[PDB]
């Protein structure tokens, strides 16, 4: 199924995924397009941070759902 | 417990805004025996960057880094400073209209404007500016203006940025809890807002321990089709920002 | 010599009438304030007056004011030493906030004592399990401790 990933940078991308996919696999698919590595990525869906151990089905993410991508840039 | 007295005292053994230092000072924090991965990244970065300006790690480092960068452009560019002095007045009116508390948010603006005007008229020298950015009372008052426009930019554009906030928070809750208070680390969303709100252009050199694209991880904010050079460059190390400068 | 923030806030605190809240600078120390908040109508605290003390620490407004109840009060947000559990006094403090905000929020706290969760400690737990009876104790303590001279 297709899903979307919207970025703060102004871009939206599309990914081919399965509901079985772990959030790790999703980040890797983002990496294949962007270069951004998984450990630099935070994904958000419906105001909830998506956890690496879990699947898309765990969050009931559907065909043509949009995920939101932020980078890990927290600094003091 | 005088424990947070010693914690916020480790922070205060460094200046808010250090003087320039050769970039090799950053390399010397590391070595091949105990920190080989950082040493590599720093040594690589030192082919492009000649200097570093250390910012105190107190929760405000990102805001303080951007602020220092901007003030530096404006000491060297009379026109840009005129533009920034005016467009800050546009922020005052924006703040009070987006329902920020009136006299308090106004007083931060007024203090910041007067500071810029005093640069413009030449009352404040370069030396006097760095002294002001190193005096806690004044420096933090100045920094608040930047926290305020970051928050305002998000509130102005709330439906657009709402989905990038986690923990079930609304934009207003996020601003109230993570952007408006002092001592709160900046994250991507806040960083994106300040840079756009301030109308600046930033490269972040993302220095971590991982194998990286040739040249090292970096992020340009904004990133657009245009190829304008960044006017401020930051060094990000895990949890901390400093200011860096291309050679010569 | 005080910073501009405390000079301006002092002037506002003296000029602004706020129903049920009176606030005065200590005659000796300009960062020290004496505050009296009336028990609001339709709360167990009705009829009482509550003395509070407020201090603006050296870094104010970058750090929160320090506020404590002097008047003993039975409330889920106030302990035996009169220390106050309130979000805008610690983590949700911002320098855009002011003394007025804190005082108004303490006033509203007296009117809506039940904050969904037990901030502290045995008192809060008593408040959710048996409101009617917590409300009664609060009424009694108001008579015992908040009834002036």
């Amino acid at each position: 199924m297709q899903i979307f990933v919207k970025t703060l940078t102004g871009k939206t991308i599309t990914l081919e995924v399965e509901p079985s996919d772990t959030i790790e696999n999703v980040k890797a698919k983002i990496q294949d397009k962007e270069g951004i590595p998984p450990d630099q990525q935070r994904l958000i869906f419906a105001g909830k941070q998506l956890e690496d151990g879990r699947t898309l089905s765990d969050y009931n993410i559907q065909k043509e759902s949009t995920l939101h991508l932020v980078l890990r840039l927290r600094g003091g | 417990d005088q424990q947070l007295k010693t914690i916020e005292d480790e922070q205060k053994s460094v200046p808010l805004v250090a003087t320039l230092a050769p970039f090799s000072i950053l390399c010397a924090e590391y070595d091949n025996e105990t920190s080989a991965a950082f040493l590599s990244k720093a040594t690589e970065l030192s082919e492009v960057y000649g200097e570093i300006r250390y910012i105190r790690g107190d929760g405000n480092c990102f805001y303080r880094a951007i602020l220092v960068g901007l003030i530096e452009i404006m000491l060297k560019d009379r026109a840009r400073l005129e533009k920034f002095i005016a467009s800050s007045r546009d922020w005052t009116r924006t703040l009070v209209e987006l329902g920020f508390p009136d006299w308090t948010c106004t007083d931060f603006c007024d203090f910041f404007i007067e500071f810029l005007e005093k640069i413009h008229s030449g009352v404040h020298t370069e030396e006097a500016v760095y002294t002001i950015l190193n005096d806690d009372g004044s420096a933090n008052y100045i920094l608040m203006f930047f926290r305020l426009i970051t928050s305002a930019f998000l509130k102005q554009n709330s439906e657009e940025y709402a989905p990038f906030i986690d923990e079930g928070m609304t934009v207003a809750q996020y601003c109230e809890q993570e952007i408006e208070p002092m001592w709160k680390d900046a994250d991507h969303l806040a960083i994106n807002s300040l840079i756009k709100a301030a109308g600046t252009r930033v490269r972040i050199e993302y220095m971590d321990r991982t194998a990286a694209p040739n040249g090292g991880w970096h992020y340009d904010i904004p990133s657009d089709d245009q190829q304008i050079a960044p006017e401020i460059t930051l060094l990000y190390r895990p949890g901390h920002y400093d200011v860096i400068y291309k050679k010569d | 010599g005080l910073p501009r923030r405390i000079i301006k806030e002092t002037q506002r605190l003296l000029a602004e009438p706020v129903p049920g809240i009176k606030a005065e600078p200590d005659e000796s120390n300009a960062r020290y304030f004496h505050v009296v908040i009336a028990g609001p109508q339709d709360s167990p605290f009705e009829g009482g007056t509550f003395k509070l003390e407020l201090f603006l620490p050296e870094e104010y407004p970058m750090a929160a004011p320090k506020v404590r109840f002097m008047t003993k009060i039975y409330h889920p947000n106030v302990d035996k030493l009169g220390r106050i559990c309130l979000d805008i006094l610690k983590d949700k403090w911002s320098p855009a906030l002011q003394i007025r905000t804190v005082l108004l929020s303490i006033q509203a706290l007296l009117s809506a004592p039940n904050p969904d969760d037990p901030l502290a400690n045995d008192v809060a737990e008593q408040w959710k399990t048996n409101e009617a009876q917590a409300i009664e104790t609060a009424r009694a303590w108001t008579r015992l401790y908040a009834m002036n001279n």
